[PDB]
């Protein structure tokens, strides 16, 4: 927020000179120019921190691709969710079809992770709420898809679904 | 129902402290 | 669901009869209840069931059954035979599935020989 | 809809299969695989895969694949869980055991 | 409607056909037993195979052997079942147009918000009649 990146410095560059260029552009806080403490020798880039974000976004859009050093062209840029086992799927059940079938009740973060156990295809689904995923399991369990029982449980941290867990997830929805 | 036949560094880390439990509410 | 139960039977027994009235309804009233008339809907798999056993009570109209208590069991142990037909001609698939995994393992896959370069589910059936 | 590829491959008619009919593998169907030609018995050029068939006795034959994607449909069938070796020889393989031509689309 | 009825009364009678023979499956001698004492009296009916009793077989599986107590008690309960399917035949036999289709049809249009699933009609008769209905999954094999 404060601090850019300054990438492709020729390691002859110390930290004296650094600081000349870039107060050109602003004023400067602090500069970590990181170095390999047994061979001496800096590893070609620099963390530099100005005082504020605007000081900063200023610095990377002026100096981007602007100054060469050692003839190198100096580059400056910027620098929890509900689970739901299901034990037994149909092995008709397409991960596009998981998406079709879980919109319903709660919008999904990512996509479903169809892992095989034992033959036995289980996935992980991911729930923006706590709530949401509940009613998935409210009236999809037990119940029968694709001619095969399903059964939609949480999955294992044990389980998903604790007293903390419902109060911070809603925080974090806010 | 159903069975039928047919027909190393072991004293570093308690000194460094690792591997003593400890938990974050 | 009561709803979707009875508007699935209630036309189940006017399609069994003619074919004719529900596509008749479909185009005066114009309605979203009648979706499962198309196969796309899940539940014209489930109407499909309800049709072919509504027509079973058509075929014996008029005709009583008569089986005895004899009877009764000798067809039920000739269902149960089937049921362990069914069962053996599972457990050879899964051998010859088994089967198939080692030979595909265990041949070399890189012992080549190019030449050139660059609706069957019917066709695996016999006519 | 898309355009796909056909090949249908030949066997022998009872020539030198009257031999071997001990019941060893031979109700097997010959299985096609992609394979990727960054491995060869030279290792002198590659960067294309290649659709080997494969059946016991007899010398494998491939299929140079120059683009990317071609006949990839979508949940052809109800998707049934006969995997039998994989889910390609199952969508696209077919095998007339009695004449023994062994097609694959 | 007399449809639904012979629906409903054939399905039934398809259940209990599908019940009983879920415990000859599960216990071949349940027949085996009946048909050895069946042939000293109507000495017409044809019984299987000598080694289909003893090894306890019916096409290939050998299944495992049951005691006394629970035999009879399915040879009992198959009695009870053949009862209701008997009683259901007998009613059966003595019970066995596109205005009529609107005219109902908007008559299910009445109690619209009846918020309730129903999975109880083939779900209810099919855990009446199976194996081990009455505990919580497996104590007793006597069906509800």
């Amino acid at each position: 927020g404060n601090t850019v990146y300054v990438g492709n410095i020729d390691p002859r560059i110390t930290k004296e000179q650094l600081y000349e260029l870039f107060i050109q552009i602003n004023p400067v806080l602090r500069i970590k120019y990181p170095k390999d403490k047994v061979l001496q020798a800096y590893q070609g880039y620099a963390f530099i921190e100005f005082y504020n974000q605007g000081d900063a976004q200023y610095a990377i859009k002026i100096m981007n691709n602007t100054v060469r050093l050692y003839d190198r062209l100096i580059k400056v840029r910027q620098v929890p969710i509900a689970k739901l086992f299901i034990k037994n799927l149909a092995d008709s059940i397409d991960s596009d079809q998981l998406v079709k079938i879980f919109n319903k009740f709660g919008k999904l973060i990512r996509e479903p992770e169809i892992f095989y156990l034992s033959k036995l295809k289980c996935a992980y689904v991911y729930f923006e709420d706590f709530e949401k995923a509940d009613l998935a399991i409210k009236s999809l369990n037990n119940q029968l898809v694709a001619n095969n029982r399903i059964t939609v449980d949480y999955a294992f941290k044990n389980g998903k679904g604790n007293a903390k867990y419902g109060d911070d997830v809603d925080r974090l929805l806010n | 129902e159903g069975a039928e036949q047919v027909d190393m560094p072991y004293w570093l880390y308690k000194l460094h402290g690792l591997d003593r439990e400890y938990r974050c509410e | 669901s009561r709803r979707d139960m009875e508007v699935i039977k209630l036309t189940a027994r006017y399609y069994a009869k003619d074919k004719s009235i529900v596509e008749q309804m479909i185009s005066k009233d114009g309605e979203a209840r009648l979706n499962f008339m198309n196969s796309s809907h899940p539940l014209h798999k489930t109407f499909t069931d309800f049709v072919a056993q509504y027509k079973r009570v058509y075929s014996f109209t008029g005709q009583e059954i008569k089986k005895s208590k004899r009877t009764i069991l000798d067809n039920c142990f000739e269902r149960t035979q089937y049921w362990e037909f069914e069962k053996d001609k599972d457990r050879e698939h899964d051998k010859l599935v088994e089967l198939c995994k080692i030979q595909f393992a265990a041949i070399p896959w890189d012992k080549f020989t190019q030449v050139a370069k660059f609706d069957l589910e019917q066709m695996r059936l016999r006519r | 809809g898309s355009v796909g590829l056909a090949i249908q491959v030949n066997y022998s008619s009872e020539v030198k299969e009257n031999s071997v009919d001990s019941d060893d593998k031979a109700k097997v169907p010959p299985l096609i695989r992609i394979v990727s030609g960054l491995e060869l018995s030279d290792t002198k050029q590659k960067g294309k895969k290649f659709l080997v068939i494969a059946y016991e006795p007899f010398e494998n034959i491939a299929i140079e694949l120059p683009p990317n994607e071609i006949l990839f449909s979508e949940n052809n069938d109800m998707d049934n869980n006969n995997d039998g070796v994989d889910e390609l020889n199952k969508k696209c393989t077919f095998w007339d055991a009695i004449s023994k031509l062994y097609y694959v689309q | 409607n007399l449809l639904e009825t012979r629906r409903s009364l054939l399905e039934e009678m398809e259940i209990i056909e599908n019940a009983i023979a879920e415990r000859i499956q599960r216990n071949p001698e349940l027949y085996y037993h009946y048909i050895q004492e069946s042939s000293k009296v109507f000495p017409d009916t044809k019984l299987p195979r000598s080694s289909l009793i003893a090894e306890n077989k019916i096409y290939k599986f050998k299944k495992v052997k049951r005691k006394r107590k629970q035999i009879i008690l399915q040879q009992h309960e198959i009695n009870i079942f053949l009862r209701d399917y008997q009683e259901k035949q007998q009613t059966f036999n003595k019970i066995n147009f596109e205005r009529k289709l609107q005219q109902l049809e908007k008559e299910l249009k009445n109690e619209d918000e009846n918020f309730e699933l129903d999975i109880n009609s083939k779900k209810d008769k099919y855990a009446l009649f199976s194996s081990s209905s009455d505990p919580s999954r497996r104590t007793n094999i006597l069906s509800d």
